[PDB]
């Protein structure tokens, strides 16, 4: 019984958040659907770096442009992208020609460029 | 209207965080009660909200322990 | 202190909900609370189960008890026995308005669900 | 439909709500709240479920002096 009811209380809860209709939430939400999630609790602050896992080039050239990476209706300034081999990737690789060359999927590391 | 409905929803996020036993005594389990506190005192919706970002974010986090794609069927 | 501060935000979100629901079961019961008509114990659900509750005044005592039967929670109930303030027992037909104020209010009713 | 998500969302407030003001502390009587939020969580219809929120709602409105009713209200 006890696992109907945490899968009773769970889809209950996305079904509220889907009548929310928030945009921020909406992003992280769908952004998850698609692999795209935190690593960490999402902060509001500058003084907290965020981590988020980037499945794809297709959500990359969707959330990220130069060294700015857009997420939970925030801007964060990218502090580092390593691969799935954990190797470091400079952000001149990651374009249209050499994306067949990463190893996805990639994990961002951004502090965020300003207050909520 | 929203402003009850989202501090409804913050309670419900913060039980099904506790019965997927994120430790009482940890760190992210007084970042979660704190944000849930912060929701409920909330006088507007961006302030709600934009806690509600870093709230669900935790459940979010936890891979393996939901399914996202399964709860939003 | 901090924590009455969230406890009286969270109560007032509840019968925020509740009203919304709108509900005349849950209309009832929230309606006689706060004329001081309350249980005495969990509303039971099933025939013949057994029901406590605080009747104010005659106001209350008319609006909601017909002869024998005790209207409450959308529900029909048979009342047993009705008792003052000073636990003694009340005849059914010294509840009048001519002889209400002799009573000591308030007045408790011990009734049975029905059926249907 | 609609309603279903409110009353289930509004079940685990209610818990929530009775849980800080110390019913947990009661055994016998927390059991039967949490049988109660079991049952709405799981309920079919909406009949069922307020139904089953009679119940349970009536356990805080049985608490003499636990809240203000007027002033929530």
């Amino acid at each position: 019984k006890r696992a109907k009811v945490t899968s009773a209380m769970q889809t209950m809860l996305f079904t509220m958040l889907r009548k929310l209709d928030n945009d921020a939430l909406n992003n992280i939400i769908n952004n998850a659907r698609d692999g795209c999630v935190p690593l960490n609790i999402i902060p509001l602050t500058t003084a907290a770096k965020l981590m988020v896992v980037i499945p794809d080039y297709n959500t990359y050239k969707n959330t990220c442009d130069g060294t700015t990476f857009t997420y939970a209706s925030a801007l964060w300034e990218i502090q580092q992208v390593v691969d799935a081999d954990s190797k470091i990737v400079q952000l001149s690789e990651i374009s249209m020609d050499n994306s067949p060359n990463l190893a996805w999927p990639l994990i961002v590391t951004a502090l965020r460029a300003n207050s909520a | 209207s929203k402003m009850s409905d989202v501090k409804c929803t913050s309670v419900v996020l913060l039980s099904v965080l506790q019965q997927l036993r994120v430790e009482s005594s940890s760190k992210l389990w007084a970042q979660c009660v704190q944000l849930h506190n912060d929701i409920l005192l909330a006088k507007d919706t961006t302030e709600a909200f934009e806690k509600m970002v870093s709230l669900l974010s935790v459940l979010l986090s936890m891979q393996g322990a939901v399914d996202i794609n399964k709860l939003c069927e």
